[PDB]
C-alpha cells in the first residue's frame, strides 16, 4: 500500500491508492483503504488488510457506544488511544499500520500507527510499502498553510508517486476531506489514471464450445 | 551471507506460426519493490534469424545470450559460414545451460525463429538445459497466468465443435501473424493488471524469411 | 563471501538535452557510526566519464585502482589516446560489468553498486548501473539505495520517459538532483550534508562540483509538534 | 498398523486389515485385529500411531453403544462416520491429536445400501466404492480403478480383494504377516477365517 | 536516540534529539522524546518508542491517581513507577528512560533507568545509542550548580557531537527546562548547532 | 513421471507418459521420455528432466563410438553399464534419474536394464519406474503373464500408464508406445489421455470411481 | 505440510447479465495420490452459494458450521439470508480464528432477492473480504484462474454465453495445474432459478 | 621431464629407432604360431648355452593374458614384461566395463596401439 | 541389500544372501544374487549403500583375477581378505568412503580348511565360526551360539541355516524375498538352487 495524510488551513485530509496485493498477484484492483471510524474521524490502513479492517471496525464500534454514553462528538485521541493499546497488547502480531485523522470539538488531528502500538504527531505523513516514494513528493512540495485545493493536490500527488514507482501500490486514488464545521466528504476514486486499455479481441465462445456430461434444477426455494 | 542470485522479473512469450514465429517480452526490469527501468530489452536478435530471451536473473541471462551471440560468431568461423539452424542452436543452448548444472543459470530461456523447412519454430529450456521444440511457450514471473490462455486460444484446448456433443475437438490450425499479435498483445495487458512485476511497455520480435521486424507497444505503468 | 565494514550511501544521477548529471555525498559511514566525512565518491574516468560507486569503500578504493590503471594501460602504444581511440564511458562500464560479475561468480563480490554517468564521442547521453550481482540496467534517472526509493520518484516527475530528454535543461535537471540530496538528508540515517556533484555536456565538458551543502531545509515546523498525542505542553 | 483397505460392493462392504504389529525390528504380533464393531451393521478398522489407534477406536465405540442403548436404535453408517469425523476436527486443533486414520463399513437397513466411508486423521470425510489408508492406496487405486465393477457380487469382491493383497506382498516392502477380512451386510458383520 | 538531563544552579534540563528510525529509514524527523509524566516531572525516552509510549502513559496515570489522594508526587516517587514498569516486565520490554523533575524541597534531580529496570540518581543523566560518543564530552564538561545558560550551552554542545557522529540521532535538539518559575519548551535546529 | 518396460514372449513393450511438472505447476504434456539410441536400444526417463535427456543422448554417441571402433553394435549391457558407472562418478552430486534401458541383440535376446542415479544397475523382466510407479505396477502385475499376445501386451502398457495417470497427479499427458523385436523397435504411437481415458471406459466398462 | 495445497483444488465465480456463475473442480487428493473424484466445494444455504477451497476438513467443517448458522438466522429472523450478509457472516467466523485458522479460500455468489443485483465476493483465510464486479478465484491453480478470466471475461455476458466463459477459464486453468481437476460443476445461477451442469474434462 | 624426440624421421623417409627395435627382434629367440581348423598352437625357442637353469621357476616364453587368450613374443625379454602387463590390465578393465572378456582383435589392437605410442613420444624408445 | 549370513562348518563355508532389492515403497526386484566369485574357491556376499556394494564387489573381483593370471595362481582366502580389508581401510578416510559391508567364504586348498571373514565398511575384519551383517546378527548370533557345533557336515549347515533364515522370516519387519545359498568347499564354488 501508500497512503498518506496531510493537515491544512481548517482541517486535515487523507488518502490511499486501491491495489490489494497476494503475493505478486493483485487480488482487488480497486479495493477501499479509507475507513470511517465516526461520521468525521476517518483511517487510512496499510499492512494485512484483515487487520485493519478489524481493528478499524473495533474501535470504530467501541467509539460510536462511547460517543452515545458521553453525549458528545468523539474524538481523535479517543480513537489514537483506543488503537494504540490494542496493537501494542498484541505486540505487532496483528499487523495494521495507520494513518488515523479527524475533526471533533477540540480541533482538526492528523495521526500515524504503527502495528507494535507507537503513535506519531505530524502535518503531513505516510505509511505502506510505497510511503518512501510519497514522503518524498510530500517533504519536496508540503509547506505551512496549506489551502484544502493544495492538500488534495499534494496528497493524491504524493499516493501517485506510490502507484506509479511502486509496486506494492496501483490503480486508483481515494481522498478524504475532513474540514472544520463541515461534513466529511469521501471521495471514493478521485483519480483513475490506470484504466485498461480495449481489448484487442473478444472472447465471447459459440454457444456449444463446452462439453458437457449431465444437466439439473438446483432447487433454493423450501 | 552472500546470495549470488536476484530475481528481475518480467515475462516473455513465444508463438509460431506456419511461415513465421514471434517472441515478446515486457521491458520491465525490477527488484523486490521497485522498479529499475521502464525499458531494458531482453529479447534479442542473435544473427541467423534466431531471435532468443533469457527470463528470471537478468545477470545470468544477459551472460548466457552474451556466450549464445558468440557461440553463433564461432559456429561461421569453424565451418565456413554455415547458418546455424534452430534445432542446431537449441541444442548448442542445451550445452551452454548444462555446463552450469552445480552453478545454474537462473533463467527460463525460451529462443524462436525457422526451420529447415522454413516453418515456424519455437523452443524452450529450463534453467539446466532441458529443451523441448512447441507451437507456444510463456516463461517467466506471469508465465502461470499467459500459459494456459495460450493453450486454449493457440492450441484450441477444452474446446470442442458446437452441437457435437463434446465428441468433436475444436480443429488445429496456424494462426495468422495479426492473429498472433493480438493474442501477445491481451497475453500482457492481462497480465499486466494481476501481475506486479510485469508492465511498461512491451517489446515483439517477427521472424520472417526476409528477416527480424520490431514491434512495441506501451502498457500500464503501475 | 563478504560483509561490508566501512560504507557509502545513494548515488543519484539523470540524463538531460546535452548530458548527465550525477552527485553522491561524501560520507564513508561505519555501521551506524558516522566515521568518516572527507570521502570522494565520485570518480572522473578523462574528461568524459564520472562513476559513482556506494558501498564498501575499501573496494570502492579497489576499483579506483583499477580505472585508474585503466587509463595508464589505453594511452599504451596509443598515438590517439587524447583523440579518437580514448576511453569511452560504454569501454568503461563494460570493463566494470565484466569484472562485478566475474567476482559474484567465484562467491566473491565487490560489495558495490555503481553508477558510470558520461558522453560518448558521437554526443550521445551515457548512464547505467551495475551491482555486486553483476546486474546491469539502464533508465533516464538511476539510484542506489535510498536514492532508488527516493530519489528515483523525484527525477521521474522531471524526466518521465525517452522523449523528455530533450525537454530537460541543465538548470532543470540540477535543481531536481540537489533537492532529491535535500530530501534524502532528512530521510536517510546514513547520509551526510555535504555532497559532491558532477555535469558531463557535450558541450561544456565534465564540470566537478566539491563541496555542496544542502540548504533551504524546512524545520520550523518541529517547534509546533508537542508529545505524540495528548500532550498541550 | 499399515494395510487397511475397504471394497463396498452390490449387497455389502468388505474390510481387509493387516495383522502385523511391529515395533523397532521385531515383529510384536501377527494375529492383530485391527478394527472395532461400533454397531451390529456398522465396523470401522482403523491404523497409524501407536496407543492412539486403539485408543480412538474404543471411544468412539463406547460412545456408539451408549447412543445405541439411550435410543434403542441403530445410528446409521451415515451418520457414525459423521460423529467420528468431526472427533477428528476437534482432534487436529488440540494439544495432542489423534494421528488415526479409519475406514467405516456399514450396511444402512433403511436404504438397504453397503456404504463405505474413508475419513483421514485431520477429520477429512469421503464415501467410496473403494478405499485405503497409507502406502496402500499407491497399489491398490489403480488396480481397483481397473478390475471393480458396482454391481459385483461378496464372493467376486473377495478375489478382487485378493488380487489387492497378492499386489502387496509382491511389491510392498514390509512384511504385513497378511489380513483379517470382514464383510458387513444385511446379516451384520462376519469375520472371513480363511483367507 | 541521543537524550540527556542536567540539574542545575535553579533546577534541571532536560534534552533529546528528534530522530525516530526503522532501519536505516528516518520515520519521523521531528519526534519530541520529552514527555510529561506530571506538571514539573518529566523524561527523556530512548529505546522501543512503542514500548517507552506505552511506560509513560501509564505512569502518567499513575501520578494522576497518586495526585488526586496524596497530592504532588515526588520526583523519586516518579521514578519509583517507571521502575517498576521497567524491571517486573524486563524480558518484554526495550525502554531506556531518564525521569527529571523539579521539586521546591529538593530543587532538581535526575533518575536514570537503563534496560535492566535499576535505578540510579545522578547530578546529570545520558541515554540513547549516541550517548556513547559523548561520555568523554560531558564527563570533561560538567560542572554541578551551573547556571541556566551555561547548562543549555552543555546539553547543545554535547548532543550537537552525539547527533554528528551518531546515524540514529539527528533532527532538532528539544529542551525542557524545569525550575520554579515554570516550564520552558526550548527549540534549536540544525543550522545552529551543526556549525558549533 | 510414470514409465514401464516388460519383457514377454513377443520381445518387450515399453510405455511411457509425457507429462513435465515443476511442483504443481504443469509445465509440459507433450515429453519425449523415450530415446531412441538406435534401431535396437531404447531408453526411459524418470527423474530430473535435464538429467536425464543430456546423459542419454550422451550415451547415444558412447553407443555409436562402440560400433565405429569395434565394427559391431553395443551390447544392452554394456550400454547401461556405461550410463551406470557415468551417473556413479556423479555420486552425491545431486543427479536425479531413473532410467531402463531396453533393447535386443543376438548374444543376450531381448533385455531390459533398470539404472538410477545412486548407482543402482538390475537385469529384470519388469520394471516401473517415476513416481506413479506404483499405480502402474498395481494393474500391470495383476494382468501379466508371459504369454501375451503382441497386442494385448501393447494395450496392458498402455494401460498400465493410463491407470497411473489417471490416480498420480505429477503423470499424464499422453502414452507413447514401443514394441521391441528382434528386428528392432518399432513405435506404436502417441495416444492423448484426454481421448483415451473416455474410450477406454465406455469399451472396458472400467473407471466406475468417476462420474460417466 | 503446507495445509492449503495438501488436498488441492479451485472454486471460480462470475458475474453476467442479471445473473451470477460459480464452478468448481471435484478432485480431492493427499498430495500426489489422487482419492476422490466426487468432492464438490460448492454449497448453498437458501440463494446464497459458497465456494470454499483449502484443506478439505475445514472445507466440510465451515460448511456444516454455516449451515447451522444461516439456519438459526432463518429462524429468527423469518426470512433467507441475503449475499451481503452472508458474506459479512462468513468474515466474522474466519477473524474469529483469526490466530489459529482455517486453511481455506471461501467464495460468495449469489443474487440478492429485493435489488435483484448480482453479487460475487472472495476471502483470505482470515476472514478479508475482496469483492468485485467481474470476478473472483480460488485456490491451488489461482494463478492460472486470474491469468484466464483477465482475458477471456467480458461485462454483461448472458447466462448462456457466461457458461462457456467460466468452465473455459476452469477446465483450461485446472489443466496446468496438478492438484486440480478430475471433473468439474457449474452452477449457472439467475432471478428465480439455478442450473447445476457437470463439465467433461481431461481425467488425469 | 625428459623430453627427448628418440624416435624420429631420416632423410630417405625412415625411423631408425623403429627398425633398430626390429633387430632386437631378430636376435631373439625364434617363436612360431599356427593355428588349425578347432586350435592355435604357440611354439616356442629356448637357446641350449643355458645349462643350470632352473625351469621350474624361469619366466615362460608364452604368457596367459587372460583365461582364454595366450601371447609369447621374440625380441627384449625385460621390455615383453611390460607389455604382457598392461594387456593383462586391459583384460580385467574390458570384463569390468563391457561384462564380456576381451576378443582376440581388440586385445591385440590395444598392444599395438601401446607399441605405436612409444614411436612417437618424447623421452622413451 | 539387507540381509546376509555365513557359516563355516566342518569341511565348507556356506553364504546366504536375501534376494531383494527394494528402494521406496518398491521392491524392484526379488532375484538378486548379492555376491560375486572372487576366486575359483572365494566367495565375496556383500550389503550396503545402494551403487556402492556392486561397484566395490566387481573392484574386488576385477583385481584378484588380475593376480590370478599374473601369477598362475589363486591367493588364499587369508590374504584376499586382507587384500579387501585394506581397501576398506583406505576407503573410509576418503572424500566417500564406501559404504560396504562383506563376508568373504572361501576355501583354502593349502591347508585343506574352510575360512569365513566378517569385514565391516570401516575395514574390522574378523574371521568366524558364523557372521552376518546389518539387522539379522540380532536374531541370528544368539540362534548359532545354541545350535552350532564346529564339527558338523554341510547338510547339517545348511539345516541350521533354514532355522535362521526362519527366524528372520518370523521376526523380521521387512520382506526380504528369501535368500540365495551358495556353497564353498575343496570342489569350488556350487548354488543349492532349492531353498
Ligand atoms: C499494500 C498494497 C501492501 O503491498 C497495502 O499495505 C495493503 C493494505 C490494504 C489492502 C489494507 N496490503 C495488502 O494488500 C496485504 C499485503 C500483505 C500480505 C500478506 C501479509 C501482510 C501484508 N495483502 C493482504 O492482506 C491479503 C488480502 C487478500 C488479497 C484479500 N491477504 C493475504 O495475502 C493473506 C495474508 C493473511 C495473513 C495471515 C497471517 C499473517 C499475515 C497475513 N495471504 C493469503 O491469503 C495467502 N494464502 C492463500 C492460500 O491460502 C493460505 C493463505
Ligand atoms: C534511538 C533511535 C536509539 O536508541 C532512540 O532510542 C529512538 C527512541 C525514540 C523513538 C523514543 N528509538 C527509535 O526510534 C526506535 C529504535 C528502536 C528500534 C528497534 C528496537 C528498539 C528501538 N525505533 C522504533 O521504535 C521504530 C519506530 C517505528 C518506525 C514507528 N520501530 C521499529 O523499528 C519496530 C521495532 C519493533 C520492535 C522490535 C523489537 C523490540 C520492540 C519493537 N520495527 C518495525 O516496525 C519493523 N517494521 C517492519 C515492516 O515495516 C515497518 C517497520
Ligand atoms: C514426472 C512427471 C515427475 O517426476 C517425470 O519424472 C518427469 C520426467 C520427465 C520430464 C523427463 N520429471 C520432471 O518433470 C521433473 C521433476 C523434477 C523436477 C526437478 C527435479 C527433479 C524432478 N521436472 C523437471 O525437471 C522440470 C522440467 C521443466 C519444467 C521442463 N524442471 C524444473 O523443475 C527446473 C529444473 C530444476 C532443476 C533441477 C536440477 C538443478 C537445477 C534446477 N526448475 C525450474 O525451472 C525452476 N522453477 C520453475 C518454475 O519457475 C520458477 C523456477
Ligand atoms: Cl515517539
Ligand atoms: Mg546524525
Ligand atoms: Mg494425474
Amino acid at each position: 500500500t501508500t497512503i498518506v495524510g496531510v493537515k491544512f488551513n481548517n482541517g486535515v485530509v487523507i488518502a490511499a491508492d486501491t491495489r490489494s496485493t497476494q503475493g505478486p498477484i493483485v487480488a482487488d484492483k480497486n479495493c477501499a483503504k479509507l475507513h470511517r471510524i465516526s461520521p468525521k474521524i476517518w483511517c487510512a490502513g496499510a499492512g494485512t488488510a484483515a487487520d485493519t479492517e478489524a481493528v478499524t471496525q473495533l474501535i470504530g464500534s467501541n467509539i460510536e457506544l462511547h460517543s452515545l454514553y458521553t453525549s458528545r462528538e468523539p474524538r481523535v485521541v479517543s480513537a489514537l488511544q483506543m488503537l494504540k493499546q490494542h496493537l501494542f497488547k498484541y505486540q505487532g502480531h496483528i499487523g495494521a499500520y495507520l494513518i488515523v485523522a479527524g475533526v471533533d470539538p477540540t480541533g482538526s488531528h492528523l495521526f500515524s500507527i504503527h502495528a507494535h502500538g507507537s503513535t506519531d504527531v505530524g502535518y503531513y505523513l505516510s505509511l505502506g510499502s510505497g510511503s518512501l516514494a510519497a514522503m518524498a513528493v510530500l517533504e519536496s512540495h508540503w509547506k505551512q498553510d496549506l489551502t484544502k485545493e493544495e492538500a488534495i493536490k499534494l496528497a493524491s500527488d504524493a499516493i501517485q508517486a506510490g502507484i506509479w514507482n511502486d509496486l506494492g501500490s496501483g490503480s486508483n486514488v481515494d481522498v478524504c476531506v475532513m474540514e472544520i464545521g463541515k461534513d466529511a466528504e469521501y471521495l471514493r476514486n478521485y483519480l483513475t489514471p490506470n484504466v485498461r486499455e480495449e481489448k484487442q479481441k473478444s472472447y465471447k465462445f459459440p454457444r456449444g464450445t463446452t462439453a458437457v456430461l449431465k444437466e439439473s434444477i438446483v432447487n433454493i426455494c423450501d | 551471507q552472500f546470495n549470488p542470485y536476484g530475481d528481475n522479473g518480467g515475462t516473455i512469450l513465444g508463438i509460431a506460426g506456419e511461415d513465421f514465429a514471434v517472441l515478446a517480452g515486457d521491458t520491465r526490469n525490477i527488484t523486490d519493490y521497485s522498479i529499475n527501468s521502464r525499458y531494458e530489452p531482453k529479447v534479442f536478435d542473435c544473427g541467423d534469424n534466431i531471435v532468443m530471451s533469457a527470463n528470471g536473473f537478468a545477470a545470468d541471462g544477459d551472460a548466457l545470450v552474451k556466450r549464445f551471440k558468440n557461440s553463433v560468431k564461432w559456429y561461421h568461423f569453424d565451418h565456413n559460414d554455415k547458418k546455424l539452424s534452430i534445432n542446431s542452436a537449441a541444442r548448442n543452448i542445451q550445452h551452454l545451460l548444462y555446463g552450469k548444472r552445480f552453478f545454474p543459470y537462473y533463467v527460463h530461456t525460451i529462443i524462436a525463429g525457422l526451420d529447415e523447412d522454413g516453418k515456424g519454430a519455437v523452443y524452450s529450456f529450463d534453467p539446466v538445459g532441458s529443451y523441448e521444440r512447441e507451437q507456444c511457450r510463456a516463461g517467466g514471473a506471469a508465465a502461470s497466468l499467459i500459459m494456459p490462455f495460450l493453450d486454449n486460444q493457440v492450441n484450441f484446448k477444452n474446446q470442442y465443435e458446437p452441437g457435437t456433443n463434446g465428441k468433436v475437438k475444436k480443429p488445429l490450425k496456424y494462426l495468422s501473424v495479426e492473429e498472433v499479435i493480438k493474442l501477445v498483445r491481451d497475453s500482457f495487458t492481462s497480465a499486466t493488471e494481476r501481475h506486479i512485476q510485469v508492465g511498461d511497455g512491451l517489446e515483439i520480435l517477427i521472424v520472417t524469411k526476409d528477416g527480424v521486424r520490431k514491434e512495441f507497444y506501451e502498457l500500464k505503468r503501475d | 563471501t563478504q560483509q561490508p565494514i566501512v560504507t557509502g550511501t545513494s548515488v543519484i544521477s539523470m540524463k538531460y538535452d546535452n548530458g548527465v548529471i550525477i552527485a553522491a555525498d561524501n560520507l564513508g559511514s561505519y555501521g551506524s557510526l558516522l566515521r568518516f566525512n572527507g570521502v570522494e565518491r565520485l570518480i572522473p574516468v578523462g574528461d568524459n566519464t564520472v562513476v559513482g560507486i556506494s558501498g564498501d569503500i575499501s573496494d570502492m578504493q579497489h576499483i579506483e585502482r583499477l580505472l585508474k590503471d585503466l587509463v595508464t594501460e589505453n594511452a599504451y602504444d596509443n598515438p590517439l589516446a587524447d583523440a579518437e581511440e580514448a576511453l569511452e564511458p560504454s569501454y568503461i562500464f563494460e570493463y566494470l560489468a565484466t569484472v562485478m560479475y566475474q567476482r559474484r561468480s567465484k562467491m566473491n563480490p565487490l560489495w558495490n553498486a555503481i553508477i558510470v554517468a558520461g558522453v560518448q564521442s558521437n554526443g550521445d547521453q551515457f548512464l547505467r548501473y551495475v551491482n555486486l550481482l553483476g546486474v546491469t540496467y539502464s533508465s533516464p534517472t538511476l539510484a542506489t539505495g535510498f536514492g532508488a526509493h527516493m530519489a528515483n520518484p523525484l527525477l521521474r516527475k522531471v524526466v518521465d520517459r525517452e522523449s523528455d530528454i530533450p525537454k530537460t535543461t541543465v538548470q532543470v535537471a540540477e535543481e531536481a538532483i540537489v533537492n532529491a540530496m535535500r530530501v534524502l538528508y532528512y530521510r536517510d540515517a546514513r547520509s551526510s550534508r555535504n555532497f559532491s556533484l558532477a555535469i558531463i555536456d557535450k558541450n561544456t565538458g565534465l564540470t566537478f562540483k566539491k563541496n555542496l551543502q544542502v540548504e533551504n531545509m524546512k524545520w520550523d515546523f518541529a517547534k509546533d509538534i508537542k508529545g505524540y498525542g495528548t500532550q498541550k505542553i | 498398523m499399515d494395510i487397511i483397505l475397504g471394497i463396498r460392493v452390490q449387497d455389502s462392504v468388505i474390510l481387509a486389515s493387516s495383522k502385523a504389529v511391529t515395533r523397532g525390528i521385531s515383529v510384536l504380533k501377527d494375529s492383530d485385529d485391527k478394527t472395532r464393531q461400533l454397531s451390529p451393521h456398522t465396523l470401522m478398522s482403523f491404523a497409524g500411531e501407536a496407543g492412539d489407534t486403539v485408543q480412538f477406536a474404543e471411544y468412539i465405540q463406547a460412545n456408539i453403544q451408549l447412543y445405541s442403548i439411550r435410543e434403542d436404535y441403530e445410528l446409521s453408517p451415515q451418520a457414525v462416520s459423521s460423529f467420528v469425523r468431526q472427533e477428528l476436527a476437534k482432534s487436529i486443533r488440540s494439544r495432542r491429536p489423534y494421528q488415526v486414520n479409519v475406514l467405516i463399513g456399514g450396511y444402512d437397513k433403511k436404504k438397504n445400501k453397503p456404504e463405505l466411508y474413508q475419513i483421514d486423521y485431520l477429520g477429512t470425510k469421503v464415501e467410496l466404492p473403494y478405499g485405503a489408508h497409507g502406502y496402500s492406496g499407491f497399489y491398490t487405486f489403480s488396480l481397483l480403478d481397473h478390475h471393480y465393477r458396482p454391481d459385483m457380487t461378496t464372493e467376486e469382491g473377495l478375489d478382487l480383494l485378493k488380487l489387492c493383497v497378492q499386489e502387496l506382498e509382491k511389491r510392498m516392502p514390509m512384511d504385513f504377516k497378511g489380513v483379517i477380512v470382514k464383510i458387513v451386510d444385511k446379516d451384520g458383520i462376519r469375520q472371513v477365517d480363511d483367507f | 536516540t541521543s537524550i540527556m538531563a542536567v540539574t542545575f544552579k535553579d533546577g534541571v534540563i532536560l534534552g533529546a534529539d528528534s530522530r525516530t528510525t526503522t532501519g536505516a529509514y528516518i520515520a519521523n524527523r521531528v519526534t519530541d522524546k520529552l514527555t510529561r509524566v506530571h506538571d514539573k516531572i518529566w523524561c527523556c525516552r530512548s529505546g522501543s518508542a512503542a514500548d517507552t509510549q506505552a511506560i509513560a502513559d501509564i505512569v502518567q496515570y499513575h501520578l494522576e491517581l497518586y495526585t488526586s489522594q496524596y497530592g504532588t508526587p515526588s520526583t523519586e516517587t516518579a521514578a519509583s513507577v517507571f521502575k517498576e514498569l521497567c524491571y517486573e516486565n524486563k524480558d518484554n520490554l526495550t525502554a531506556g528512560i531518564i525521569v527529571a523533575g523539579y521539586d521546591d524541597k529538593n530543587k532538581g534531580e535526575v533518575y536514570t533507568i537503563p534496560l535492566g529496570g535499576s535505578v540510579h540518581k545522578l547530578p546529570y543523566a545520558i541515554a540513547g545509542s549516541g550517548s556513547t560518543f559523548i561520555y568523554g564530552y560531558c564527563d570533561k564538561n560538567f560542572r554541578e550548580n551551573m547556571s541556566k545558560e551555561e547548562t543549555v550551552d552543555f546539553i547543545k554542545h554535547s548532543l550537537s557531537q552525539a547527533i554528528k557522529w551518531d546515524g540514529s540521532s539527528g533532527g532538532v535538539i528539544r529542551m525542557v527546562v524545569l525550575t520554579a518559575a515554570g516550564v520552558e519548551r526550548l527549540i534549536f535546529y540544525p543550522d545552529e548547532y551543526e556549525q558549533l | 513421471s510414470t514409465t514401464l518396460a516388460f519383457r514377454f514372449q513377443g520381445g518387450i513393450i515399453v510405455a511411457v507418459d509425457s507429462r513435465a511438472t515443476a511442483g504443481n505447476w504443469v509445465a509440459s504434456q507433450t515429453v519425449k521420455k523415450v530415446i531412441e539410441i538406435n534401431p535396437f536400444l531404447l531408453g526411459t526417463m524418470a527423474g530430473g528432466a535435464a538429467d536425464c535427456q543430456f546423459w542419454e543422448t550422451w550415451l547415444g554417441s558412447q553407443c555409436r563410438l562402440h560400433e565405429l571402433r569395434e565394427k559391431e553394435r553395443i551390447s544392452v549391457a554394456a550400454a547401461s553399464k556405461i550410463l551406470s558407472n557415468l551417473v556413479y562418478q556423479y555420486k552425491g552430486a545431486g543427479l536425479s534419474m531413473g532410467t531402463m534401458i531396453c533393447g535386443y541383440t543376438r548374444k543376450e535376446g531381448p533385455t531390459i536394464y533398470y539404472v538410477d542415479s545412486d548407482g543402482t544397475r538390475l537385469k529384470g523382466d519388469i520394471f516401473c519406474v517415476g513416481s506413479g510407479q506404483t499405480f502402474a505396477y498395481g494393474v500391470l502385475d495383476s494382468n501379466y503373464k508371459w504369454d501375451l499376445s503382441v497386442e494385448d501386451a501393447l494395450y496392458l502398457g498402455k494401460r498400465s500408464i493410463l491407470a497411473a495417470a489417471h490416480r498420480d497427479a505429477y503423470s499424464g499427458g499422453s502414452v507413447n508406445l514401443y514394441h521391441v523385436t528382434e528386428d528392432g523397435w518399432i513405435y506404436h504411437g502417441n495416444h492423448d489421455v484426454g481421448e483415451l481415458f473416455w474410450k477406454v471406459k465406455e469399451e472396458e466398462g472400467s473407471f466406475n470411481n468417476v462420474i460417466g | 505440510s503446507d495445509p492449503s495445497s495438501i488436498n488441492g483444488g479451485i472454486v471460480v465465480a462470475m458475474t453476467g447479465k442479471d445473473c451470477v456463475a460459480i464452478a468448481c473442480d471435484l478432485r480431492l487428493g493427499s498430495q500426489s495420490l489422487g482419492v476422490s473424484n466426487k468432492f464438490e466445494k460448492i454449497f448453498h444455504y437458501g440463494h446464497v452459494f459458497l465456494g470454499i477451497t483449502g484443506l478439505a476438513t475445514d472445507v466440510t467443517t465451515l460448511n456444516e458450521m454455516f449451515r447451522y448458522k444461516t439456519n438459526l438466522y432463518k429462524l429468527k429472523e423469518e426470512r433467507a439470508i441475503e449475499p451481503e450478509t452472508f458474506t459479512q457472516l462468513v468474515s466474522s467466523s474466519l477473524y474469529e480464528r483469526r490466530f489459529g485458522p482455517y486453511f481455506v479460500g471461501p467464495v460468495v455468489a449469489g443474487i440478492n432477492s429485493k435489488s435483484g443485483k448480482p453479487f460475487i465476493a472472495g476471502f483470505d483465510l482470515i476472514g478479508c473480504i475482496d469483492e468485485a464486479k467481474d470476478f473472483i478465484v480460488s485456490g491451488t491453480a489461482s494463478d492460472q484462474l486470474f491469468g484466464m478470466c483477465e482475458s477471456l471475461y467480458e461485462p454483461n455476458l448472458e447466462p448462456e454465453d457466461l457458461f462457456e466463459t467460466i468452465s473455459q477459464a476452469l477446465l483450461n486453468a485446472a489443466d496446468r495445474d496438478a492438484l486440480s481437476g478430475w471433473g468439474a460443476v457449474v452452477y449457472i445461477i439467475k432471478k428465480d432459478e439455478v442450473v447445476k451442469r457437470y463439465l467433461k474434462m481431461r481425467q488425469d | 621431464g625428459y623430453d627427448r624426440a628418440l624416435s624420429i624421421f631420416s632423410p630417405d623417409g625412415h625411423i631408425f629407432q623403429v627398425e633398430y627395435a626390429l633387430e632386437a627382434v631378430k636376435r631373439g629367440t625364434c617363436a612360431v604360431g599356427v593355428k588349425g581348423k578347432n586350435c592355435v598352437v604357440l611354439g616356442c625357442e629356448r637357446r641350449s648355452t643355458l645349462k643350470l637353469q632352473d625351469t621350474r621357476i624361469t619366466p615362460s616364453k608364452v604368457s596367459k593374458i587372460d583365461s582364454h587368450v595366450v601371447l609369447s613374443f621374440s625380441g627384449l625379454n625385460a621390455d615383453s614384461r611390460i607389455l604382457i602387463e598392461k594387456a593383462r590390465v586391459e583384460a580385467q578393465s574390458h570384463r569390468l566395463t563391457l561384462e564380456d572378456p576381451v576378443t582376440v582383435e581388440y586385445l591385440t589392437r590395444y598392444v599395438a596401439g601401446v607399441q605405436q605410442r612409444y614411436t612417437q613420444s618424447g623421452g622413451v624408445r
